[PDB]
């Protein structure tokens, strides 16, 4: 029944095609129609099955992959999608980005998504500032879900999108990526200020930087501290170690068997650990 | 298999509103359409609107916008229609139901949950014997049964024997006093033969008055 | 909005006839469906797509039509088909019923089985007195109750209600119930119902004396 039944051809994109049947909306609804009008369908009750005729007239269109302004509105059609198709769309402005992030809000990243975050950074020739604090927005672990070859091409520039938590899954590895991004996008910067904002990175740090922070009255504080390299922290000597803590000295003998505590203090003489006052013991003796 | 578990019976008093809810088993329900129904006593079926929950949209019949407002809840898989601002005309039973799948009608329709709109306060029955007695036998067949007084709202489920007893029985459409009050009869037929030994017990239940009552009925 | 008037509103058929029932539209309709719903129940669908027999509907029913004209049809009515069909138009917003067609099973006539109940004591201790005239499983519909005391032809203290069509005897049933104080009802003796019925060559009464 290719024909459209007399005065049942839609004009218009509105409520009263939800009691057409599949084959009365592929007959009587035109493609261009539907692109033009896309901004309506979520808002109205249309079953799965219409939707798919839907999608499958907006194929017919669109053959070289769907326009941005097509995509904006996609809606619930966007989980209808397969990843074949994302991979040939043209995806720009955030707001389209947030808008198909928002239908599948909750739930594990589809392949859609993934696709679609593929594309959009393809095109935007990088990781932006506002594009991680988009996709770290919707997706907290997006940061640590990335490999320290992936997590290798983000940009200093991006770096003022992480925040302190977003790198509390990642690991050493990554950290160690991190690090020098983050020394950079904070370069240029003066004092507690630079330590402000490179204190949640520090888990990636070399020992010269560290000596570099101890001349230079850091106070820093020992839930930090115990979140340094142990391979970094071994070659420090207790002054240094002295003038990054501070007043936080305190606090070593509470973390005196704990990953780079314990470690540091077996690779030092009890003379000079005796120097602190704090009763430290596991030095060298002397001798 | 599937099931359409509709709310209770409700009472509410004029320029107010209720919420009746929809619970939905044995499908997916985010893919197909939940209608509402209306049916006022003694009348036809009035179509009010349907939602689909993937994307919570409505569509509705112009009368009764701003009368009913559809929402869903997908953790539960449970459709939820509001009345408001309620009038008499309100007073009816709303069921709830599915969507074919190519627009095959509505398949699977719920229970019907009672709205009542009234100024008048909620009253529980009382539950009284019809015993049976010469006067009630007629050839070997007696006549027992039970008569549920002064109640209101609407509805009163009676069963006979919790159930057992079914054939012969009569529950008589229940009917408005002066008063404001409904009462309604519940007859069964049985052998004279049995009077002496078999039990016969009328079960009555007003839930809007949280009322069960179990009454036997004993001859003379 | 599609106004759609079915016809018959209200049809006797005798089993084994065959019966047709045809919902009119205001405007043509690219499908319709058929629900059957018998009293204090929920409608269940019976015929979709115009043609279609739901799962579990007898094959003596058929659903048939287009534009403006659909019809359904039984082709040997069976006593377990007393309901009310209410057709529905699938093609414009909104959605739309029909008035229904009441189907009611003929039958042989039956007189009426009548029984009276006097008020209960624990009645009587509440306040008022309510006496039960019954009639049981009869055909026609139409009869005739009527109280007296002490042969004084009562009004305006009775209330009546009729059951539906039983399924296996297609047979109605009636009760009539006459409320007084106790009062009222103390103060006479004799109280009677009289029953006229097309079954009943003349009324019968059933009678009681309050006491005995
Ligand atoms: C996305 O952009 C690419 C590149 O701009 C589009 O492919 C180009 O299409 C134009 C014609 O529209 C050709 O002249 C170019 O040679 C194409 N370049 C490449 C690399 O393919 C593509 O069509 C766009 N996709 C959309 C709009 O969905």
């Amino acid at each position: 029944k290719t024909a459209c039944p007399s005065g049942k051809k839609a004009r218009e994109i509105d409520e009263s095609l939800i009691f057409y049947k599949k084959w009365e909306l592929e007959a009587c609804v035109d493609a261009a129609l539907l692109a033009t009008q896309m901004d309506r369908v979520n808002a109205i009750p249309f079953t799965y099955e219409q939707l798919d005729v839907l999608k499958h007239k907006l194929d017919e269109l669109y053959p070289q992959g769907y326009p941005e302004s097509v995509i904006q509105h996609l809606g619930y059609l966007f989980l209808k999608m397969s990843p074949e198709d994302i991979r040939k769309w043209n995806v720009t402005s955030l707001e389209t980005l947030k808008a198909l992030l928002e239908v599948n809000k909750g739930h594990e990243m589809s392949p859609q998504v993934a696709t679609l975050i593929d594309r959009f950074v393809k095109g935007r020739g990088q990781l932006d500032k506002d594009t991680l604090d988009t996709l770290t927005a919707f997706y907290p672990g997006y940061l640590c879900s990335l490999s320290p070859e992936e997590l290798s091409s983000v940009p200093p520039s991006s770096i003022w999108a992480v925040r302190p938590q977003d790198l509390d899954t990642c690991d050493p590895r990554q950290l160690d990526v991190l690090y020098p991004k983050a020394r950079l996008a904070f370069q240029n910067m003066n004092g507690s200020e630079y330590f402000v904002k490179i204190q949640s990175f520090l888990g990636g740090a070399p020992t010269e930087d560290l000596k570099a922070l101890s001349q230079q009255n850091v106070s820093m504080d020992l839930a930090t501290f115990m979140k340094l390299r142990t391979d970094a922290v071994l070659p420090l000597t207790v002054a240094e170690v002295q003038k990054l803590l501070g007043p936080h000295v305190e606090g070593l003998k509470a973390e005196e068997r704990h990953r780079p505590v314990r470690d540091w203090i077996l690779r030092q003489r009890q003379d000079d650990l005796d120097t602190l006052g704090l009763g430290l013991q596991g030095g060298i003796p002397n001798g | 298999q599937v099931q359409l578990q509709q709310s209770g019976p409700e009472l509410e008093k004029p320029g107010a509103s209720v919420k009746i809810s929809c619970k939905a088993s044995g499908y997916s329900f985010t893919g197909y359409t939940m209608n509402w129904v209306k049916q006022s006593h003694g009348k036809s079926l009035e179509w009010i609107g349907l939602i689909t929950p993937y994307n919570g949209a409505s569509s509705y019949n112009q009368k009764f916008r701003g009368k009913a407002t559809l929402t869903v809840d997908k953790s539960s898989s449970t459709a939820y229609m509001d009345l408001l601002s309620l009038t008499s005309e309100d007073s009816a039973v709303y069921f709830c139901a599915r969507g074919g799948y190519d627009g095959r009608g509505f398949d699977y329709w719920g229970s019907g949950t009672p709205v009542t709109v009234s100024s008048a306060s909620t009253k529980g029955p009382s539950v009284f014997p019809l015993a049976p007695s010469s006067k009630s036998t007629s050839g070997g067949t007696a006549a027992l049964g039970c008569l549920v007084k002064d109640y209101f709202p609407e509805p009163v489920t009676v069963s006979w024997n919790s159930g057992a007893l079914t054939s012969g029985v009569h529950t008589f459409p229940a009917v408005l006093q002066s008063s404001g009050l409904y009462s309604l009869s519940s007859v069964v037929t049985v052998p004279s033969s049995s009077l002496g030994t078999q039990t016969y017990i009328c079960n009555v239940n007003h839930k809007p008055s949280n009322t069960k009552v179990d009454k036997k009925v004993e001859p003379k | 909005d599609i106004e759609l008037t079915q016809s018959p509103a209200i049809m006797s058929a005798s089993p084994g006839e065959k019966v047709t029932m045809t919902c009119s539209a205001s405007s043509s309709v690219s499908y319709m469906h058929w629900y059957q719903q018998k009293s204090g129940t929920s409608p269940k669908r019976w015929i979709y797509d115009t043609s279609k027999l739901a799962s579990g509907v007898p094959g003596r029913f058929s659903g048939s039509g287009s534009g403006n004209s659909y019809s359904l049809t039984i082709s040997s009515v069976e006593a377990e088909d007393d309901a009310t069909y209410y057709c529905q138009q699938w093609s414009k917003h909104p959605l739309t019923f029909g008035s229904g067609t009441k189907v009611e099973i003929k039958r042989t006539v039956a007189a009426p089985s009548v029984f009276i109940f006097p008020p209960s004591d624990e009645q009587l201790k509440s306040g008022t007195a309510s006496v039960v005239c019954l009639l049981n499983n009869f055909y026609p519909r139409e009869a005739k109750v009527q109280w007296k005391v002490d042969n004084a032809l009562q009004s305006g203290n009775s209330q009546e209600s009729v059951t539906e069509q039983d399924s296996k005897d297609s047979t109605y049933s009636l009760s009539s119930t006459l409320t007084l104080s106790k009062a009222d009802y103390e103060k006479h003796k004799v109280y009677a119902c009289e029953v006229t019925h097309q079954g009943l060559s003349s009324p019968v009464t059933k009678s009681f004396n309050r006491g005995e």
